[PDB]
C-alpha cells in the first residue's frame, strides 16, 4: 500500500537544474516528514533535505543555498528543486518518510522509495 | 533496576527558552518514573561542570521540582566529550549512590555543537560502552537543522541509533525508555 515514487530524474549538463518529485500514497501525508537521500555506487550515503510541517526545513551542507525542498499538501507530493548541479551530485536519489512526531527531521526514515537516477555530465 | 543519568548542555548555545524546556523535560521523566525502581542523577556542563544532584542525593530527596528549580544556566563553550567522561567516571560510581548491577542509562540533552572540547567523541564512547551505559540523545533547538550536528548525534548515540535519538519538544524518548525498561 505505502508508496513513495520518485520522478524528475535524468541527465543534465553541469550548471543545469532539476526538480525531483516524490508522489506519495498509502499513508496519511501530514503525519510524516518527508526527506531526500542520495547514494552513488561506491560512495557513502548522504542526507540531502527534509520538510516537516512542525519542524520546518532541513538542508545538508552540500544542499544549502543551491537546493529548495517544497511540499504540495493537497496532492501529497514533495519536490526538491536542485539548482547549480555538479557531476559530484550524480547519484541515485531516494525520497523517504519519517513519522513527524519523533521531531527528528528525517534522521531515521520509516519508509523508502525505490530511488531514481540523477546523472550530471559536462 | 535502572540508573538513569542526565547530562544537560548549559553552554552559551542553549537559549533560555530551550534550557527551560530541558528542565521540564528532565523533571517530567523523573516525575513519571517516581514510585518505580529508577534512580536519577544530573550533571550540567558547558566548559565547567556542576553535578546538581547525585544518585545518592536523589535517593534522600526524591522530589523532582525541588531538585531542578534552582538549576541556573552556566553558559560558555560546549565540552560535550569531556562531559561524557565525567558522567561515566563520577555519576556511575558506587560512591555516589549508583548501583553496580543496574541498567545504566545516560540521557544527553544538547544541540549537537561540541565546541572547544580537548577530547573527541571517539575517545569517550569506548569508555561508556565498557560499563554498559546505554546512551539516549535528545536534540534541541536547531540540532536537526544542520548536517554537522545530525551526524554528531549518531556518534554519541548507542549502537542502534534509531532507538536512541529524539527531540525535547515531545516525550517520545520517555516512551521508548519506558518500553525499554518494561522489557527489562
Ligand atoms: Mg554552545
Amino acid at each position: 500500500q505505502v508508496q513513495l515514487v520518485e520522478s524528475g530524474g535524468g541527465l543534465v549538463q553541469a550548471g543545469g537544474s532539476l526538480r525531483l518529485s516524490c508522489t506519495t500514497s498509502g499513508f496519511t501525508f501530514d503525519d510524516y516528514a518527508i526527506g531526500w537521500f542520495r547514494q552513488a555506487p561506491g560512495k557513502e550515503r548522504e542526507g540531502v533535505s527534509c520538510i516537516s510541517s512542525s519542524e520546518g526545513k532541513y538542508y545538508s551542507d552540500s544542499a544549502k543555498g543551491r537546493f529548495t525542498i517544497s511540499s504540495d499538501n493537497a496532492k501529497n507530493t514533495v519536490y526538491l528543486q536542485m539548482n547549480n548541479l555538479k557531476p559530484e551530485d550524480t547519484a541515485v536519489y531516494y525520497c523517504a518518510a519519517e513519522w513527524n512526531n519523533f521531531g527528528r527531521l528525517c534522521m531515521y526514515p520509516d519508509y523508502w522509495g525505490q530511488g531514481t537516477q540523477v546523472t550530471v555530465s559536462s | 533496576d535502572s540508573d538513569i543519568a542526565f547530562l544537560i548542555d548549559g553552554s552559551g548555545s542553549i537559549i533560555p527558552h530551550d534550557f527551560r524546556r530541558m528542565k521540564e523535560f528532565v523533571s517530567t521523566v523523573m516525575e513519571q518514573l517516581k514510585k518505580s525502581k529508577t534512580l536519577f542523577s544530573l550533571m550540567q556542563y558547558s566548559e565547567e561542570f556542576r553535578i546538581h544532584f547525585t544518585f545518592k542525593e536523589f535517593q534522600n530527596n526524591p522530589n523532582p521540582r525541588s531538585l531542578v528549580k534552582p538549576i541556573t544556566q552556566l553558559l560558555g563553550r560546549t565540552h560535550t566529550a569531556t562531559g561524557i567522561r565525567k558522567v561515566v567516571r563520577e555519576l556511575f560510581n558506587i560512591t555516589n549512590g549508583a548501583r553496580k548491577n543496574a541498567f545504566k542509562i545516560l540521557v544527553v540533552i544538547t544541540d549537537g555543537e561540541k565546541f572547544g572540547d580537548p577530547l573527541g567523541y571517539e575517545d569517550v564512547i569506548p569508555e561508556a560502552d565498557r560499563e554498559g551505559v546505554i546512551r539516549y540523545v535528545i536534540g534541541v533547538g536547531d540540532a536537526f537543522r544542520s548536517e554537522k550536528s545530525r551526524q554528531e548525534l549518531n556518534t554519541i548515540a548507542s549502537k542502534p541509533p534509531r532507538d536512541h535519538v529524539f527531540q525535547v519538544n515531545n516525550f517520545e524518548a520517555l516512551k521508548t525508555i519506558q518500553n525499554q525498561l518494561r522489557e527489562k
